[PDB]
C-alpha cells in the first residue's frame, strides 16, 4: 500500500488476533499470544464509521413526483424530461462510483498508515536493543518478560535498563559465537 | 532463539470484495452497501394517506360517472393517483375531456374531495332528461354518464336554456360540461329540433362559447357522435352562467376540492398494501436511508438518487488474506 | 543534560472548526468559507443596465396604458422586470391579454423601447372614439386604457372599418389590440348597432379573425362584460390591416422595440438601490466570486451555484491543539 | 494523522512559534528559541493557496434567468422545472459537502507529511550524533552550540567535526 | 566503496499537468481524456443514413413544393439535416399545424413509403388544375404535387363528401389544408360558394374549418394563404372529408412506421459516406472517452459536453531536469 | 501527501533508467550499471492502468438527441432547457477539472510512496552491513559484487554471510 506496511514488509493478517483491528504479538519463555492496542483499532474504527455516514449524511433528498403527464403533441416536452432525467441519471451513477472507488482506496491506505504508526513507535522505543526484521517483527538482544512486553505495549519500556545485556548479546553474535 | 514482539493486523475468513481506483476484487474483512435494492412490492400510503387507486376507470371515466365505473365509494382524501397503464372504462360515448393532462396533474393529490349535487334534474321542466346510450351500458341496460344529463327536447321544444349556479359552499368546485357533436341535420333535429345550436358557460374567469360540429365521423364503441367535455374550477361565492338551445351535457354532481400540494398519476397494475411508505414506486415501496438506489426511475415521495448500478461497495475493514 | 533540537508545529488561539471525512469538529489554526450567504438587499442593475420596475402596475397594465398606472417615465432599455408578487393595477376592464407569459418573457430584456403613436383618433372620423368604463378611473372619473381605442357607434351607425398601417420606422413595432364582449343583444346593438360582428387582423404573418362572445358572465370590477387583448411584432416594411364592423378596441400607440438578449421577470417587492451587479436575487444582489451560495435560488445573472448548506469551510491551517 | 507526527509522535503544535508553519526549538547551553522552516512553509502556503484557488477559480459560471414564467394551465411544465432546479440543488449540495470533508482531510495530512519530511531531514543529518527521544526531539551527544544548531536547519551539518566528541559521549552512557 | 542507489526514470518528456496543489508541472508520461477531434461530416447513425434536405424544409418536402426536386425515396433514416434557413418552405404562403410535433416525429422513421390514396379522376365534378406562380416549376405556374387546389366547375361547387379506409397494414400520415381568399370577388371566381367549411373527421379527429376572408400582407406575390394540417390514421380507420369550398385535397399520403425518436440537426453540410455513433453539426466523433469539448447539439451516444480545453490525467513520474 | 522520496532524499531520476519507473544503480570493483525492478514498476503500470481505465469505464453513456425543436411562441421552454443545457455543463466541467487535479495529485504521490518503499525494503535487508548517505544511496562496508547486488536487488541478501566482513571494516573506520 501507500505506507509500505500491510501487504508490504508485513506479509498478511493474523487470523489469531480477533480482539481488535490493529496489535501485537509477543514471543518469550513465558508464552506467546495477541494483544490488541485498543486506543488505534477504536480511532480507526470511528473514522470509518464517520466516512461512512458522512458519505450517507450529506445526502439532500426532497419529494418528488415523477411520471409521465405529457400527450402524443407533446413528445418534445417529453424528451426535455427524458434528457433531464438520464442526465441526471449519468451524473450520480458517475460520483457514486468514483466516490466508491476513491474512498476504498484512502480507507485501504488508512489502515497501512495505522499500521505503520503503530510499528515506528515500537522501533524507536526498541532502538539497537532489538533487531529489526524487516518483516514487522523485532527480535530482542535481552531477555523480555511479559511485563517487558507491555512496556513496549504502552510506551514505557526502559532502554537504559536492558543496554547492557543487549550490548552484550550483539558481541557474541558478531564474533561467530 | 530470541525473544520477539511483532507488529501486524486483523484477520477473518470474510470473502467481501471491494474495487478500488488502483485495484479490483480486494477482499476486505467487512464492507458495507450503500445501494438500495430492496422494495416491499405492494402500493402503500405516501406519509399515512392512502393513495386514489382507480382500478378499471381512467380518470375521465371516474369524474364524469361511466355507468361501468362506480364500484368506488367515497374517498375524501388521496397522496397520489394509480392508474392501470390501459384502463378500461375512459369513456363510454366517445369524445374528449379539455385540458384532460392539466385535469389530472391537479387531482394527483387532494386534501379534501366530495361530490356534491348541484343542478338536480328537476331544475329541467321544460326538456328531456333521460338521455340514454348503448354505448354506455350499465348491466347492459343502456345508461348514462352519472354526474351529467343529456338534455333533449320536449314537446317538440328546447327552449332556450338561461341558467346559473352559484357556489355558496365554502370551498371550491370543479364542475364539468359538455357538447355533443351531431352526426347529421336529421338527427340535430331529432334531438333537439334547433338546427343552429351553441353552448356558451361564463364564470369570473372563463368566457366560453361551443359550437356542435355536425359531421361524419369513424364508429367509436358503435358510435359515430361525439361528446366534447369541459370543466372549470369555480371559486367559493363566484356563480357560473350557462346558456344553450340545444347539444348541451349539463352538470348534476360537482366537486367539493381543496389543493394543498403536488403529486403526479401513477401507472401501475398493483392493488393496496395496507403499508405506509415515504417513497413509493410502480412496482414497490422503499425503507431506506441509503443515499442511492437502482429499483425505478418514476418514484413518488422522498427518495434516494436513482443510478444504474449493481452494488455501491464500501470497504469499512482491513484487507484481508 | 544534553542538547536539544525539536521538529514541531505552529499553534495559535483560533477556535476556527472544520469537518473532515472521519473527523468532525476539528479545530485548525486557519480556515476559510467558501458559501455566499451575503447580499446587500437591494434591487441594482445588471451590468450597467438599469431594471425596469413597475411598481404598482402588471405588465400589461402597463402596456395597455391603465390610467391607474403612473407612468414611470421613458425608460428606453431594461436588463430585467422587476414586479411585485400581486400587482395592484392589470387590466381595469375585465378580460385577457393573449400569450401573456410569452410577451412577458419578450419583454424582458430590450435594447431599446420607444412608445410611438400609430393610429391617432382622428383616422376614426365615422366612429365615437370617446368610450370611457367605471372600471378604469382616473383620479375618480371613468377613463380607459391610454393605449388603445374603444370604438363605438357615431349618428346610428358603424360603418365597416378597412384600415391598415404600414411600419414605416426603422426597428419593429408591438402593436396591441383588443375584441370587447358584450352581456346581452339589447347592449351589443346599443353600442354598435350591428348584432353580428367580428374583427379581422392581417400581416405577412398573422391570419387572426375574431368574434364576440354575447353571453352572461359574473361580475369583475362591476362589469360582466370582457375585453380580449391580442398582439403581434409588426417587422419593418410590413403593414398591418384592421377590419372590422363592431366590438373593435382599436390601437392607439404601439411601441418601437429592439431585442438582442434574454431574462425573466423577477418578483420582488423591494426598491430600486442605485447599485451595480452581475448577480440579482429577489431580496439582494450578490457580489462573489464564490463557488456556491445559499441566498435564494430565483437569481438573475452569472451567480454561484445554490446549494442547501449553512458553512462550506475549507481548512488552510494546521490541525490546532 | 496519517503519517505519524501531527498529534502523533509530536504530540501537539507550538504556541510560542509565531513565524512559520514549521520549524525547529533548540535548547543548549547558550539558551532556547524557536526559528521557523521557510522554506516547508512557503511551499506548504503556495500549495494550499493553490488548492483553494483551483476549487474557486475552475467553477464555470453562466448568466442565467431564473423565474416562474408558467400559468395555471401549465403546472406541468413547471414541475419539470421544479424537479430540474431541485436536481441540480441536490447534485451540488452533495459535491460541495463532500468536497470540503475530502479536501480538509487531505488538508490535514499534507500538513502531517510536511512535518514528517522536516523531521526525516534532520535525523538524516544528525545520524548517530544524536539520539532520537520518538518525541520529535533528538537529543544531540556533542554539545552543539548556536551555529551549529544553525547548520542542523540550514543543512550543512558537519558530521565528521562532531562524529568524534559524540563517540566518546555515547560510550560513557554505556 | 561499493554503492547501490534507489531512483527513478526520467527522460525527455516536456508534458505538462496539473494538480488540486501544483501548476505545470512535467511528467514522464500523460494521457488526454478530452475528446477533441471530429472528422468534420455527416455520417450514418448506426448504420442507418440521415435524410439531407438540401433547398427544401421538412414543409415543403412533405407537402412537395415543386422546387424541391423530389430526389430519390429514402425508405428509412435516422436522422433530420435542416439547413439553419432553407430556401423552398412554402411556396404558397400559409402555415403548417403542429410543425413541430410533426417534425420531431420524423426525425427518425423505420419506414417510409409516398403513396397516391385520392388521384386526381376521383374530382368528376370539381376542377383540379389550380396552380400559382409563387409554386413555380421550371419557371411556369405549379402547385404542391402531393395535394390538389379544387376549384369550381361549371360555375359549380357541390359539396363534397368523401371518405378513405386506411386498406395498408401501416400507419398513414395524411396532409390536407383550407385556402385563404382575398376578398368575396375572388371567393366567388374560384369557389362559387360564399359561405364555406371544411370537415375532417376521423376515429379521434373532429375539425371544422371556416376560411378568413380578409385583406394581409404580400408573401410571395400573394396576398392568400393556405393552412395545412395533418393527422396520423391507424390502419383500419376511415378519413372523412367534407367540404363545399377552399378545401385542398389530398392526392398523395405516406405509409409510415415509427420505432424510435430522435432530432432535427441544423447543418449546412452534405453527406460524408461514413458511419459513426455521435454527430453533431460540424462532424461526427468517434472515441470512447467520457468528456468532449465539440459542439452541444449531438445527436447519439456521446461524451459529456464540457467547457475545456484539456483534461491531461498524469500517468508517469514527476520529471527531471536536462543533465 | 508527499512520501518525501521523490524530489526528496532523492534529488532527480536516472535517464539511464530505460526499462522500468523505479530501480537500482550499483557500482563495485566488477564495474556499474543501472537495474530495473519489474515487481514494483508492473504494480505502478497495473495500477495507474486501473487508474485511467476507471476514470474512462465508469461513464455512462446512452442515446440523446439534441436539437433546438421549439418556435418563437414557446421561448419559455426553449429557456427550459437552456437552463438545463447549461446546468449539466457546469455540473460536469467542475467535476471533470477538479477529478484530474486530485488523481494527478494522487498519482504522483504514489508514485513517491512507491520509490520511499523500495528504500526502506533495501534499508531493512541491509541494515548495519552499510551506512546511508541520505540521497537514497548506501555504501557498503563489505565487498558487495554483481551477485551480492542481484541479491539485494531481490530478496534474497544473505545479511550473516557478510556480517563479520563488514563489522571488522566498521571498526576500522578511525
Ligand atoms: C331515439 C331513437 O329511437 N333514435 C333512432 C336512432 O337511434 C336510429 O339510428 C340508429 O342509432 C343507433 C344508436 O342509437 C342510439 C345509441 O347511441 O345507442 C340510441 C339512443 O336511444 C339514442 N339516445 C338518445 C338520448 O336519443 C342515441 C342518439 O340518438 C345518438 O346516437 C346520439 O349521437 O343513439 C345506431 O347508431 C344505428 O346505427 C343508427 O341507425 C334512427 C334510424 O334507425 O332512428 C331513430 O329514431
Ligand atoms: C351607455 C349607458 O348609458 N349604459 C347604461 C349601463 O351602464 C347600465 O348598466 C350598468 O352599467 C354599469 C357600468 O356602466 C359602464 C361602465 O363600465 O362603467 C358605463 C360606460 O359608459 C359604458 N361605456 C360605453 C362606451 O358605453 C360601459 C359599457 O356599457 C359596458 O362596459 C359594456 O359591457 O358600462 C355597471 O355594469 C352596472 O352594474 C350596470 O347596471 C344599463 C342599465 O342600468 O343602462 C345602460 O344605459
Ligand atoms: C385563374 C385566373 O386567371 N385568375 C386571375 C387572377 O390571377 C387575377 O388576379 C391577379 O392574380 C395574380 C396571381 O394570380 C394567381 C397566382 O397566385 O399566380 C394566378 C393563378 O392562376 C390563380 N389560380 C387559381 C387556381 O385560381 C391564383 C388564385 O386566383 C389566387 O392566388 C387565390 O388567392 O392566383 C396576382 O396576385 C395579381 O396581383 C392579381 O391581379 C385576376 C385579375 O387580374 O384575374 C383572374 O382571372
Ligand atoms: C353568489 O351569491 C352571493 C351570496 O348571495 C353573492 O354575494 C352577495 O351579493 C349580494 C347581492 O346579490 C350582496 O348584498 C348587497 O351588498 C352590498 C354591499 O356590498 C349592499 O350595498 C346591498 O344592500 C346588498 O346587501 C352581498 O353583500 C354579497 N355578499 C355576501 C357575502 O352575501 C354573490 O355576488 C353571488 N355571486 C355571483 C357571481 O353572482
Ligand atoms: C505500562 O507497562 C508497564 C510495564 O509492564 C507497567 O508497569 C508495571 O506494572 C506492573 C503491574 O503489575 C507492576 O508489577 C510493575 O512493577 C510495573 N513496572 C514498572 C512500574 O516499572 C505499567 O503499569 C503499564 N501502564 C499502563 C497504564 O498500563
Ligand atoms: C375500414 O375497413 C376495414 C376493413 O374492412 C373495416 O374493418 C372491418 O369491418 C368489417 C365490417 O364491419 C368487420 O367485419 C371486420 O371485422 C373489420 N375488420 C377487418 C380487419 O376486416 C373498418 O371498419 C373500416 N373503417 C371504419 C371506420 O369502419
Ligand atoms: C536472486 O539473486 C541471487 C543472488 O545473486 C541469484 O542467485 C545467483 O544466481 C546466479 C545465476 O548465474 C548463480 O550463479 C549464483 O550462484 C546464485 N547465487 C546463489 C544461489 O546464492 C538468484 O538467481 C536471483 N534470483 C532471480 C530470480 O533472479
Ligand atoms: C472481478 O470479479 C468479477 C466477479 O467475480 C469478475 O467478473 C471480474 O472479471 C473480476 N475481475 C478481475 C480483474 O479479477
Ligand atoms: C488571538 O491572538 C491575536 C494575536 O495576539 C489577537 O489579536 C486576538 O485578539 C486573539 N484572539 C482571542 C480570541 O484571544
Ligand atoms: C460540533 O459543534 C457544533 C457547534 O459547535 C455542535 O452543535 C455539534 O454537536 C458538534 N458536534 C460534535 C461535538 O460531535
Ligand atoms: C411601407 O413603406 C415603404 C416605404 O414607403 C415601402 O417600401 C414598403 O413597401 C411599404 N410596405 C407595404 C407593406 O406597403
Ligand atoms: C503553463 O505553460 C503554458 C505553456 O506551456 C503557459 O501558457 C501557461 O501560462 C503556464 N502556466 C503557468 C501557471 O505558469
Ligand atoms: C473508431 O476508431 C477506432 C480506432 O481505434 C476504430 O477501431 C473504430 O473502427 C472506429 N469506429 C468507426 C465507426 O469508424
Amino acid at each position: 500500500g501507500l505506507f509500505g506496511a500491510i501487504a508490504g514488509f508485513i506479509e498478511g493478517g493474523w487470523q489469531g488476533m480477533v480482539d481488535g483491528w490493529y496489535g501485537y504479538h509477543h514471543s518469550n519463555e513465558q508464552g506467546s499470544g495477541y494483544a490488541a492496542d485498543r486506543e488505534s483499532t477504536q480511532k480507526a474504527i470511528d473514522g470509518v464509521t464517520n466516512k461512512v455516514n458522512s458519505i450517507i449524511d450529506k445526502m439532500n433528498t426532497q419529494f418528488e413526483a415523477v411520471g409521465r403527464e405529457f400527450n402524443n403533441l407533446e413528445r418534445r416536452i417529453e424528451n426535455l424530461n427524458k434528457k433531464m432525467e438520464d442526465g441526471f441519471l449519468d451524473v450520480w451513477t458517475y460520483n457514486a462510483e468514483l466516490l466508491v472507488l476513491m474512498e476504498n482506496e484512502r480507507t485501504l491506505d488508512f489502515h497501512d498508515s495505522n499500521v505503520k504508526n503503530l510499528y515506528d513507535k515500537v522501533r524507536l522505543q526498541l532502538r539497537d536493543n532489538a533487531k529489526e526484521l524487516g518483516n514487522g517483527c523485532f527480535e530482542f538482544y535481552h531477555k523480555c518478560d511479559n511485563e517487558c512486553m507491555e512496556s513496549v505495549r504502552n510506551g514505557t519500556y526502559d532502554y537504559p535498563q536492558y543496554s547492557e545485556e543487549a550490548r552484550l548479546k550483539r558481541e557474541e553474535i558478531s564474533s561467530g559465537r | 532463539p530470541g525473544d520477539q514482539i511483532c507488529i501486524g493486523y486483523h484477520a477473518n475468513n470474510s470473502t467481501e470484495q471491494v474495487d478500488t481506483i488502483m485495484e479490483k476484487n480486494v477482499t476486505v474483512t467487512h464492507a458495507q452497501d450503500i445501494l438500495e435494492k430492496t422494495h416491499n412490492g405492494r402500493l402503500c400510503d405516501l406519509n399515512g394517506v392512502k393513495p386514489l387507486i382507480l382500478k378499471d376507470c381512467s380518470v375521465a371515466g371516474w369524474l364524469l360517472g361511466n355507468p361501468m365505473c362506480d364500484e368506488f365509494i367515497r374517498v375524501p382524501e388521496w397522496s397520489y393517483i394509480v392508474e392501470r397503464t390501459n384502463p378500461a372504462n375512459d369513456l363510454c360515448y366517445p369524445g374528449n375531456l379539455n385540458d384532460y393532462e392539466e385535469l389530472k396533474h391537479l387531482l394527483s393529490r387532494i386534501n379534501h374531495f366530495e361530490k356534491t349535487l348541484i343542478i338536480p334534474k328537476s331544475s329541467w321542466p321544460n326538456h328531456e332528461t333521460s338521455g340514454v346510450s348503448a354505448a354506455c351500458p350499465y348491466q347492459g341496460v343502456p345508461s348514462f354518464f352519472r354526474n351529467v344529463v343529456w338534455l333533449t327536447k320536449k314537446n317538440d321544444a328546447y327552449p332556450t336554456i338561461k341558467m346559473s349556479y352559484n357556489n355558496t359552499n365554502g370551498e371550491d368546485l370543479l364542475i364539468l360540461w359538455g357538447i355533443h357533436h351531431s352526426n347529421n341535420a336529421a338527427e340535430q333535429i331529432n334531438l333537439y329540433k334547433n338546427p343552429t345550436t351553441y353552448v356558451s358557460v361564463g364564470t369570473s374567469t372563463l368566457n366560453q362559447r361551443l359550437v356542435p360540429k355536425i359531421a361524419t365521423r369513424s364508429q367509436v364503441n358503435g358510435l359515430q357522435g361525439r361528446m366534447d367535455f369541459f370543466w372549470t374550477i369555480l371559486k367559493p361565492n363566484d356563480a357560473i352562467h350557462f346558456e344553450s338551445n340545444g347539444n348541451f351535457i349539463a352538470p348534476e354532481y360537482a366537486y367539493k376540492i381543496v389543493k394543498k400540494g403536488d403529486s403526479t398519476i401513477m401507472k401501475s397494475e398493483m392493488e393496496y398494501g395496507h403499508c405506509n411508505t415515504k417513497c413509493q414506486t410502480p412496482i414497490g415501496a422503499i425503507n431506506s436511508s441509503m443515499p442511492f438506489h437502482n429499483i425505478h426511475p418514476l418514484t413518488i415521495g422522498e427518495c434516494p438518487k436513482y443510478v444504474k448500478s449493481n452494488k455501491l461497495v464500501l470497504a469499512t475493514g482491513l484487507r484481508n488474506s
